């Protein structure tokens, strides 16, 4: 019921983020789906994953996002199109990929109809509980390295083409220097 | 009055030797 | 206009090798600009007044 | 986990008292900030991978340690980068 | 951590050791990996001081390219070293010294 | 250096290159004792150099790229295949460093982030090519994405520039999430991510059934995003857009670095683990869109840049003829195809970069051009009939070997499509030397003299393509060993 | 106002999730009978197979 | 059931412990400056924050009318709700958690992440660009001092092997982790004070001065909930820094003349001691400019705290010294 | 049941990402949104699977693309400023001089 | 010796940084392999 519940407030997010006639309204439903889906996270199990997606996702891309959205200050009828037309192609499309989920869903994974008392609980894993966090750490840092390195390479290119995109040095504008004579030694002098 | 005074000229020059010789070596050992 | 014309001349005609070998580095360093660059660094990269021909004889 | 439904409990009951507080007297451009944006995703980032390595260190012998410290060093001459090409500055 | 050494292609020639260390392969070094060395270190400084010049950094153009080419060069001297003590390569010299 | 890492010498001293190299850069471009230098070239020829080392070091440690075969083979596997699709690549790479040098002085594209960036893509690239994981795949992939992204909106204030960099920006990232739903599916449904598991998993079984449709939709997802990579018709829209509005240098490396390595890791991924008739049968439609419109929408061009971006999209429909084949003269045929369209591409881009000193935009420039530049027009006018598939030169070869591939495959269907469209798509290389030749225009547009960097590399390349007929038994010898050695 | 529009939304996704449930339900229910189907054609395609031999 | 009853004893005591520390923030920078600070509205100004609510409370509200009412309105209710739901994991003592989320110190982290969406929407729901502008300005130095404080989490993560602030302050038992890490613990109060725009980097508080602020368009209770995330986010980052190197609830030495002290006064104590520092170093020191105080968060604290991070990881892995 | 309302949940992002790409003609920062809803749902997908199959790879690859689509949006929201400086505007009717 | 004096004086913090980020690095570079051929 709870996961219900967290989905929905999750589509209808998404939705308000399709069809929100403000960015900034868009960036706020984009966090909204966010946290919905962190919500998620934690009913799964993956609590290092959840608080990861609301650090990064909410945190740095989002306020990303609301940054550039607020600094453009975009108008109305400068982005404005009737939603009407497009509702036909967008049924059909989403009604192929909808008829493919089911496909996909009628023969691989099929659901369980109603079990707690059947439960047969080891016992043997449970006296040292490895955390999800520790766990991919473990892994990661000892025999998964390589592709720990190469986002290393991924973030470096990503620095290097944002200063070589939006730097912009200031070609005649002063700026104070501390390390003058008088902050550093300042020997007093007099009229005399 | 005959001596060359430029430092790095001179380092690139003695690079360039060295390189010839260190390639005819190579050559001849290959 | 002739007589500034044969002022210019004469001030680019009397050099000598060291002149002639700085104006044209100068030149050729001078010949095309980047802004994007430039902007990017915070320099203006100005014309040297070597290379500034006099009002004289620009129309 | 088990331990986040207190956790929700008191977001619902901090929603309250901040609506019961508001309701009260009713009774009666620029490019440095994308800049820093973009410097702080990278460093969170940084510390979202630092997070597992420093609590698996026992565990992660010097392989991982060092594998750690190669990652900064890539990173860390990104940092040298930002710093020579003027993006820290304001 | 568990490293394996194994290779998959079989060594085509006697292998004087399958892991040999970093100091064992260095002290290896006979005067053909010297003379790739030099080569490759010549080749990178005359590269660099030949590049450096129109931007006008000479003494830092040949730095750089020093460092690139004495990696570079010790990079290729180690490979040579290191394929030819794991019989990877035509180690008759060190295979007669080890016998 | 520990003995493992003799696996990766060549991509660790790449890497290492790198940094230095933009160490070096910043430290001597933001430095006030001197005036600003633009260290463009400096830092171009240092990573022509390192490029050309890294080349030796993985040409001459041929064996000991094997080493640490457990080690690695979590991240990715070596053999004689990506050896000779690496030692191709690192040339390509060498080649359009080197042409690309006069660019930069004339231009006054004095960024050398765009050298680090050149040889950051190329260890991308690397790590592509030697990938065996749904992991490095994509991370390799990406790593490249985001190069090309900064490459193609290099240029800040061009307009041109700032289009194509935004739509190659959209339409990546648009593939890019649909190659991650497909490895997620692939994932969900296989209970694996290295290449060896989705064999051992999928031979014995086809993928059209009512079993594995999840699996089915991954590999479809991942066949999607790796023909947006090769810019085929289904996908095609980007590669003429950004081709024309990135800058020359850039738009030539897309051209021809990129599809050796995707064309490797597709053959690695599907040739070798999701073999089966459907995949082949999707590259089938796509080699026909791809070849009927490439030729179609080329006919109608009259930009220079967009004519090559289409003739590029053809011959990939020609690499996808010989993909879709998927027999041991399918794959051989697909690497001297690969090989042969690398060869001419470079031949064609370094004409382009020659006569862009002039600015040359559209194809009535060049006209006139049998009298300013004579040996210049023999030399496009061959290009062009490399690029048509006339027979003393080197295209013919990759294409009659394609067609009979094809005949041997089965495809009588896709041979035919695929020579009516040679037909057709010759009209457009034969007005391109019509208009060096045939024409007496009005006026006509003086193309200042070619560096010795590009002259040097034209020569060398139509040599090879001229010549190329005379003495085909290595590249045809090497191309069936890479096939024989993709799975044994 | 828009906090009612954004309740009443949620709503009917809350709605279309148990629509979900039950379809789910549904497939769960008739798979069987699928199975059958999909038997009786494989039988189909052996015997018409063993027939052409 | 007993959780809201439990919820609602951490909220309301932490609500009036925020109005008690304005008003002890007043008495000691007036000590500090010579004077005496409230002392007419009951005896020694207890009943101020008391008589300055009822106030605030009784004034009539006013709508700007900027065509993002629901936006203007929400921002501090959303920072209220990031305060209140980052104490709810602070200890007190043994067993004095509600959420003993084996994550606690990650948690806190993001929830100082989401922090500064209430700052932001803020400025830009306004209608005057100014506020939009300080807005900003502070999200920027919160984005940079935040990752220096995460940064320093890192330095504890690497000293303790849990994640959890109990398992940390379990932890802490020995040495307290300020006898080895005091110019980390320096660091990190300097960005915990530049973290809630306090003392030093004060840009919304420099209202007289031409930063101006994020706070100049909201009414009387807009600005009161948003002070009381702001006061709220003092204290925790005062208790964080006392569970992180000052070892929480423990005592010193570990004589069992203190032992007789719960523990949790343990706790108050330190926190009291670092209120006090936070007040001591808002009185005793001028402000920083942004761009000063943006360069020397990225340039100086970023720095040295990677390089504490490398040093307590090399210390740790090359002795046995690692949990 | 679980993970049939995880998959369907993951797959109806995916849609709505693609819904999101095809009504946002003249709107392109929504497209980069719906981009990334797809990024999510993908990452989303991966963390579901993991749990299920009891495997790592699935969380490795997920924080993978979380780092890949974090770095991926930087770049992204570079071109957008870039674009929008260069011609002063967001709209698309701006951003079609190639053709 | 005296370019490295004057750059200690104008950035002392980044110096700072280095050397502890050296000495952190240099533990177990050498220090380690130090005691464990000890033991
Ligand atoms: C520097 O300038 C400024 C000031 O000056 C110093 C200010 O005061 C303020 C305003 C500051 C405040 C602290 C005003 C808020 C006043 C309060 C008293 C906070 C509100 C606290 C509560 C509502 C909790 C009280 C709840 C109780 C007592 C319920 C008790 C329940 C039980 C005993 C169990 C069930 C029965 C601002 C903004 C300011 O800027
Ligand atoms: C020998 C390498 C070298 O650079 O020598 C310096 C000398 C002089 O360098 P230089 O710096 O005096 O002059 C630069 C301009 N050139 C090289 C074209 C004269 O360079 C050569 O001799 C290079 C050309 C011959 C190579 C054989
Ligand atoms: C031994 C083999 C290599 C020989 C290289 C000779 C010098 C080539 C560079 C040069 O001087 O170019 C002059 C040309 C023209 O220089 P220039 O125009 O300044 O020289 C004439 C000067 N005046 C007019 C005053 C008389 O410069 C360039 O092309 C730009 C720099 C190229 C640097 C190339 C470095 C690598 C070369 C290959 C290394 C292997
Ligand atoms: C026991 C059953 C009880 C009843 C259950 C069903 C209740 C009704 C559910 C449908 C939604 C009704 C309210 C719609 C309000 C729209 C307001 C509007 O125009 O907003 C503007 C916004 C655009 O933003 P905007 O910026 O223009 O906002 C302006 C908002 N107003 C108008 C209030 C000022 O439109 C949208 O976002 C598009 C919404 C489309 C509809 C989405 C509905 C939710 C999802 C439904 C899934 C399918 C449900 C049925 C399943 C059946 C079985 C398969
Ligand atoms: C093996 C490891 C051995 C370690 C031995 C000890 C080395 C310690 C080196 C790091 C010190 C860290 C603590 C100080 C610090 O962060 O200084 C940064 C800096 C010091 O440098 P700075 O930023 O002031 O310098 C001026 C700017 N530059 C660098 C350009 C010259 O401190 C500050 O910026 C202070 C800001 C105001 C603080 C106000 C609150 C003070 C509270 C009381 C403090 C007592």
């Amino acid at each position: 019921m709870i996961l219900s519940v967290l989905f929905s407030l999750a589509l209808v997010s998404g939705l308000m983020v399709v069809r929100a006639k403000n960015p900034v309204h868009s960036v706020l439903f984009f966090i909204l789906v966010f946290c919905d889906t962190s919500g998620l996270l934690l009913l799964l199990g993956l609590d290092f994953f959840a608080m990861i997606f609301l650090v990064v996702y909410i945190g740095a891309i989002a306020v990303l996002f609301l940054f550039v959205v607020m600094m453009f200050h975009i108008q109305i009828a400068e982005i404005h199109e009737e939603v009407l037309r497009y509702l036909p192609v967008s049924g059909i499309i989403g009604l192929i990929l909808w008829w493919e989920m089911f496909f996909i869903l009628d023969n691989e994974t099929i659901p369980l109809l109603p079990t707690t008392s059947l439960i047969y609980t080891v016992y043997a894993g449970k006296v040292r509980s490895w955390t999800n966090l520790e766990t991919l750490g473990n892994l990661l840092y000892t025999y998964y390295f390589v592709w720990f390195l190469v986002p290393s390479l991924i973030l470096l290119v990503a620095m290097i083409g944002a200063i070589v995109l939006t730097m912009h040095r200031t070609t005649k504008v002063k700026r104070q220097d501390v390390f003058r004579r008088n902050a550093i030694d300042f020997r007093r002098t007099i009229m005399r | 009055e005959r001596v060359s005074t430029d430092k790095h000229r001179n380092y690139a020059v003695v690079a360039g030797t060295i390189t010839i010789l260190g390639a005819l070596g190579w050559y001849l050992k290959g | 206009n002739y007589t500034n014309l044969a002022q210019v001349h004469a001030a680019e005609n009397s050099k000598s090798y060291d002149e002639i070998e700085f104006e044209k580095v100068l030149r050729k360093k001078y010949a095309r600009k980047d802004e994007e660059y430039d902007s990017m660094l915070g320099v203006v990269r100005e014309i040297p007044p070597e290379l500034i021909l006099p009002d004289n004889v620009l129309p | 986990m088990l331990e986040f439904a207190p956790i929700c409990i008191y977001l619902v009951i901090s929603l309250l008292v901040s609506l019961i507080l508001l309701g009260l007297p009713f009774l009666f451009f620029d490019i440095r900030f994308y800049l820093v944006s973009i410097l702080f995703i990278i460093f969170d980032l940084e510390v979202t991978f630092f997070f597992p390595w420093a609590v698996s260190l026992n565990k992660i012998d010097l392989f991982g340690f060092w594998s750690m410290m190669a990652f900064l060093l890539i990173l860390t001459i990104g940092f040298l980068y930002e710093w020579k090409r003027g993006a820290l500055d304001w | 951590m568990n490293t394996d050494i194994t290779a998959s292609t079989k060594p085509e020639y006697p292998v004087v050791d399958r892991n040999p260390p970093f100091t064992k392969v260095v002290g290896n070094f006979s005067t053909l990996d010297y003379l790739r060395f030099v080569t490759i270190t010549g080749v990178s400084v005359t590269v660099g001081y030949l590049s450096g010049i129109k931007p006008g950094i000479r003494g830092p153009s040949m730095v750089t390219g020093g460092l690139i080419g004495v990696m570079g060069g010790f990079m290729y001297a180690y490979q040579n070293s290191a394929g030819r003590l794991m019989g990877f390569f035509p180690n008759d010299d060190e295979v007669a010294r080890h016998n | 250096m520990f003995n493992l890492f003799l696996a990766v010498y060549p991509e660790i001293f790449i890497i290492n290159a790198t940094f230095i190299l933009l160490i070096h850069g910043v430290v001597f471009s933001t430095s006030k004792k001197y005036d600003y230098p633009p260290l463009v070239s400096n830092v171009g020829w240092l990573g022509l150099l390192s490029v050309l080392i890294t080349l030796l070091l993985l040409a001459a440690g041929a064996p000991l790229l094997t080493i640490a075969h457990l080690f690695r083979n979590n991240f990715f596997r070596r053999d004689n295949f990506t050896y000779f699709c690496q030692i191709l690549l690192l040339l390509s790479t060498a080649g359009t460093i080197s042409m690309c040098f006069d660019f930069f002085e004339q231009e006054r594209f004095d960024a050398f982030e765009f050298i680090v960036l050149i040889l950051l893509s190329t260890c991308s690239m690397l790590f592509m090519i030697s990938a065996y994981d749904l992991i490095a795949m994509y991370l390799a992939i990406e790593l490249q994405s985001l190069c090309f992204y900064v490459m193609a909106a290099s240029k800040r204030k061009s307009e041109f520039s700032t289009e194509a960099g935004l739509k190659y920006l959209i339409l990546g990232a648009f593939s890019s999430g649909i190659l991650l739903f497909g490895c997620s599916m692939i994932y969900g449904s296989t209970g694996a991510t290295h290449f060896d598991q989705l064999a051992k998993i999928l031979t014995g079984y086809e993928l059209a059934g009512a079993r594995s449709s999840g699996i089915f939709m991954g590999i479809l997802f991942i066949a999607v995003g790796s023909l947006f990579k090769i810019t085929a018709v289904p996908f095609h829209m980007w590669a003429p857009d950004i081709y024309e509005g990135s800058p020359t240098p850039v738009t030539a490396f897309l051209s021809i670095a990129p599809k050796i390595s995707i064309f490797a890791n597709i053959l690695r991924v599907f040739i070798y683990g999701s073999y089966g008739a459907t995949l082949q049968q999707i590259f089938c439609f796509c080699s026909i869109a791809s070849m009927i419109l490439g030729a179609l929408a080329a006919m109608a061009q009259t930009k220079v840049k967009r004519l090559l971006a289409y003739s590029s999209i053809g011959h990939v429909g020609y690499i996808c003829i010989g993909f879709s084949c998927g027999t041991i003269e399918g794959i051989q045929s697909l690497l001297i195809g690969i090989f042969i369209y690398a060869l001419m591409t470079i031949d064609a881009f370094a004409i382009v970069l020659a006569l862009r000193q002039t600015r040359v935009k559209y194809i009535a420039d060049l006209g006139a051009l049998a009298k300013t530049n004579p040996i210049l027009a023999i030399t496009f006018s061959i290009t062009m009939f490399s690029y048509v598939g006339i027979p003393p030169l080197a295209g013919f070869c990759s294409k009659f070997y394609l067609f009979f591939a094809a005949l041997g495959c089965g495809a009588y269907f896709l041979a035919s499509v695929g020579v009516v469209t040679s037909v057709i798509g010759c009209f457009y290389y034969i007005r391109l030397v019509k208009r060096m030749f045939f024409d007496t225009p009005r006026t006509w547009i003086l193309y200042e003299p070619m560096d010795r960097d590009k002259s040097l590399l034209l020569a060398m390349t139509s040599s090879f393509i001229t010549l190329f007929f005379l003495y085909p038994s290595p590249l045809f010898s090497v191309t069936h060993q890479m096939a024989l050695s993709l799975y044994l | 106002v828009r906090v009612a529009s954004y309740f009443a939304m949620t709503l009917g996704a809350f709605v279309f999730w148990q629509s979900m449930d039950k379809v789910h339900v549904w497939i769960a229910l008739h798979q069987d009978e699928k199975q059958e189907r999909l038997e009786k054609e494989a039988e189909i395609r052996r015997v018409r197979e063993e027939l052409l031999k | 059931i007993a959780v809201p009853a439990e919820i609602l004893g951490i909220i309301l005591p932490l609500l009036l412990g925020v109005a008690f520390l304005v008003l002890a923030e007043r008495k000691v920078m007036a000590f500090v400056q010579r004077r005496k600070g409230p002392d007419v509205v009951g005896s020694f100004g207890l009943l101020q924050p008391l008589a300055d609510g009822l106030k605030l409370i009784l004034k009539e509200p006013i709508s700007p009318s900027s065509a993002n009412f629901f936006l203007f309105r929400m921002a501090p209710v959303a920072t209220f709700m990031l305060s209140l739901v980052a104490w709810a994991v602070v200890p007190f003592d043994y067993g004095m958690v509600l959420s003993d989320s084996n994550i606690g110190l990650l948690y806190l982290f993001a929830i100082s992440s989401l922090g500064v969406y209430g700052i932001i929407t803020a400025g830009w729901s306004s209608n005057s660009k100014y506020a939009f502008l300080g807005a900003l300005r502070s999200a920027a130095q919160m984005v940079s001092y935040e990752v220096s404080i995460g940064l320093i989490l890192i330095t504890v993560l690497i000293c303790v092997g849990s994640c959890n602030l109990s398992e940390i302050v379990m932890a802490q038992k020995q040495i307290w982790f300020g006898i080895p890490l005091f110019p980390v613990l320096v660091m990190f109060f300097i960005s915990c004070l530049a973290e809630t725009n306090r003392a030093p980097f004060d840009l919304p508080e420099a209202e007289a001065e031409s930063v101006a602020g994020y706070n100049v368009e909201y009414s009387s209770m807009g600005f009161a909930l948003f002070f009381l995330g702001e006061y709220a986010n003092m204290i925790l980052m005062s208790g964080l820094c006392t569970s992180l190197s000052l070892g929480g609830w423990l005592p010193i030495l570990d004589l069992p003349i203190f032992k007789r002290i719960p523990g949790s006064i343990w706790f108050s104590i330190k926190v009291i001691l670092f209120l006090f520092l936070y007040i001591w170093v808002r009185a005793a020191f001028p402000r920083y400019r942004y761009d000063q105080l943006m360069g020397l968060g990225w340039k100086v604290f970023l720095p040295l705290s990677l390089a504490w991070v490398v040093a307590v990881s090399g210390v740790s892995v090359t002795f046995p010294w690692l949990p | 049941m679980d993970l049939i309302k995880y998959f369907t949940f993951s797959m109806i992002i995916f849609i709505l990402g693609i819904w999101g790409i095809l009504l946002n003609r003249r709107n392109i920062l929504i497209m980069l949104m719906s981009i990334e809803l797809m990024l999510l749902a993908v990452n989303s997908n991966f963390l579901v699977f993991s749990v299920s199959l009891d495997d790592m790879m699935g969380q490795l690859f997920a924080l993978l693309v979380l780092t890949v689509a974090a770095a991926e949006s930087a770049i992204g929201l570079a071109i957008f400023v870039i674009t929008f400086r260069v011609r002063g505007t967001i709209a698309v009717e701006f951003i079609n001089s190639i053709q | 010796m005296e370019k490295l004096k004057m750059f200690v004086v104008q950035e002392p913090v980044v110096a700072a940084s280095c050397l502890i980020a050296g000495f952190g690095l240099f533990l177990p570079a050498v220090v380690r392999p130090i005691l464990d051929s000890y033991q």
